[PDB]
RNA sequence: AGCUAUUUAGGUAGCGCCUCGUGAAUUCAUCUCCGGGGGUAGAGCACUGUUUCGGCAAGGGGGUCAUCCCGACUUACCAACC
RNA sequence: GUGCCUGGCGGCCGUAGCGCGGUGGUCCCACCUGACCCCAUGCCGAACUCAGAAGUGAAACGCCGUAGCGCCGAUGGUAGUG
RNA sequence: UGGGGCGGUCUCCUCCUAAAGAGUAACGGAGGAGCACGAAGGUUGGCUAAUCCUGGUCGGACAUCAGGAGGUUAGUGCAAUGGCAUAAGCCAGCUUGACUGCGAGCGUGACGGCGCGAGCAGGUGCGAAAGCAGGUCAUAGUGAUCCGGUGGUUCUGAAUGGAA
């Protein structure tokens, strides 16, 4: 990972002066990130999930876990115990490697993107972002894909403040506004 | 890393017309060039 | 409609605390686990507390959640 | 949390032993160090507590935290178990997964002479 | 003049209750002291139900209207949840 | 003679618990680096585990204060009652 | 049956009735059962919710992600009561104890009968082992005797050897 060492050098010295952190352990470290793919159309089509599952595995570097139906909502025609959701978590070494896959060539691939809606935080330093497409990622072949499957990314860090969490996003050249 | 469920990686150099060609552990097929990237947008 | 009721199961404490009992004597017939088994006291499949040894019964309260415990002091 | 979940994971078998009146053998395992001690059936007093923090053994060790060190302490406690007069002891998991050093420590007690 | 069962319900059988005989342990009963689990009376409103008026007030309806898809104001009107 | 430290196992289960603020790192502890392989994730070294360990006391955890709550609580009166 | 014809009820389980042991009536008040599972059983190991609060591809109060509060208000094959995280709730691995012969001593019944059960012998299984397992969180899911059928067993078999 090229930006993992990039994190280990210039991000911490940047954080020590911006919030006067008197400890290197007091810095927010970027933890796991999840690529959510809650298809929702899995009410009768078993084949539809297998695509967005293998595709989500193609986007990442591992097979995602199928999220079963937790509650019983008659409005979405689901009960307890129905395979509908799909998620994969990037944590550790491959967490950094996938971050490179996005912030370098994939993030500017979003149409008319020169700044991001920065106020989409959680309140406890973790950033969330959903994309309507899949094409933006280099792994998509464009011509073999039969439907636009948008995935959702969660940036779980150990940051407690949103701007301190956004400060971590600032050290990674994030187009904000 | 649990075996058999992982797709394979490759050392893909994210090529750019400006010169932002950097290797990324990816899984597409080859190394492609494009303008709009991290430092060519 | 109604007008039907089951016949009582005759539960409760068969042998009260302070009684010298023989091994195998039934102490408490309950539905749930109102009283948990202590020392020298086994809990049946019907949650019926019986005597594993002889001795006097000692109703006590133990554990961090304050639940009743029945133990037998073989004296 | 790690510690809190471990205690709620070990309390199941520990209550079964206090009703069984067996002399237990608890094991505390940390990244840096591994402990092993014997506790009398009453529950308060301990008998033999041989651990890696005892420098009388550390001067013969390489680095407390590896398998061989676990085999070293298991030998020490099992020998001293007989040196104090403890014959049959029931091994206790203490929430730890019976795979690594704990398995190495349990083997060390068995090959030394302790019964279980 | 009870319990259980009965093509049983003013009948009958077993146990309880009575009498005679025989045989047995301070055995049984009263008060005091000690050891007990109870959850009723009372009390209370965390939980479980439910009350009232008040608030929020969704479906909004209809009009000053949009006189196209929206809906603003809205007379104020019950007032799902809390 | 002991004292302050942490960790382990109990007695006792809120006077023992939350909350706020203040401290604590040689040791202990947690966190951390790596993971071809022991082992594991119905996805991922998060957890599980091994090999180790620079760094830190932020988080966690320990301790010291604070009684804002929690919890505890007579005497007396009252409700109720044999 | 407060007289009878029209409707209900009769066996079993839960709550109240029910006056703090147990029991306890009404054509008194609320509900359910006449099965189910080869696993929803046993064991080993692991895990633990509901409900909302925030920013989020479609996606909205109402799928799915993460954080947080919260705390068992969730769940437990089924009705309600009691119970449960040491989980009995959820997931997985391995398996068949849903085992044969007995049973100290007990609770419940007039009785028939029903229920609990340490420990003992043979043998089986799970776990490293300690130990645990003779059905399932428990309380319903079921009925006497006679007559007769199927299989096994020299125990008998009316003169003896067989057979019925």
């Amino acid at each position: 990972a090229k930006l993992h060492d990039y994190y280990k050098d210039e991000v911490v010295k940047k954080l020590m002066t911006e919030f006067n952190y008197n400890s290197v352990m007091q810095v927010p470290r970027v933890e796991k990130i999840t690529l959510n793919m809650g298809v929702g159309e899995a009410i009768a089509d078993k084949k539809l999930l297998d695509n967005a599952a293998a595709d989500l595995a193609a986007i990442s570097g591992q097979k995602p876990l199928i999220t079963k139906a937790r509650k019983s909502v008659a409005g979405f025609k689901i009960r307890q115990g129905y395979p509908i959701g799909c998620k994969v978590t990037l944590r550790g070494e491959r967490m950094w490697e996938f971050f490179e896959r996005l912030i370098t060539i994939a993030v500017p691939r979003i149409r008319d993107f020169r700044g991001l809606s920065a106020k989409s935080f959680d309140g406890r330093g973790n950033y969330s972002m959903g994309v309507r497409e899949q094409i933006i990622f280099p792994e998509i072949d464009y011509d073999k894909v039969d439907r636009v499957r948008g995935l959702d990314i969660t940036i779980t860090t150990t940051a407690k403040s949103d701007e301190e969490g956004r400060a971590l996003l600032a050290a990674f050249d994030f187009p904000f506004r | 890393m649990k075996k058999d469920i992982h797709p394979k990686y490759e050392e893909i150099t994210a090529s750019c017309s400006c010169g932002n060609v950097m290797k990324i552990r990816s899984t597409v097929g080859h190394d492609l060039n494009l303008d709009v990237c991290s430092k060519c947008h | 409609r109604n007008g039907r009721d089951s016949e009582a199961k005759r539960l409760g404490v068969k042998r009260f605390g302070g009684e010298s009992v023989l091994a195998g004597s039934i102490i408490v017939r309950q539905r749930g686990t109102k009283f948990h088994a202590g020392a020298n006291v086994g809990c049946g499949r019907d949650h019926t507390l019986f005597a594993k040894a002889d001795g006097k019964v000692k109703f006590e309260v133990k554990g961090p959640k304050n639940r009743k415990f029945i133990s037998i002091e073989a004296e | 949390d790690k510690k809190s979940a471990r205690i709620r994971r070990a309390t199941r078998a520990r209550r079964k032993l206090q009703e069984l009146g067996a002399t237990r053998l608890v094991v505390h395992r940390t990244p840096r160090h591994i402990y092993a001690q014997v506790i009398a059936p009453n529950g308060s007093e301990v008998l033999v507590a041989a651990s890696t923090v005892e420098k009388a053994i550390a001067e013969q060790l390489k680095y407390t935290g590896n398998k061989d060190a676990a085999a070293a302490v298991g030998k020490a406690v099992a020998e001293r178990a007989l040196e104090k007069g403890i014959k049959d002891v029931s091994f206790d998991r203490s929430g730890f997964q019976y795979h690594g050093r704990v398995q190495a420590l349990a083997d060390a007690a068995r090959e030394a002479g302790l019964q279980f």
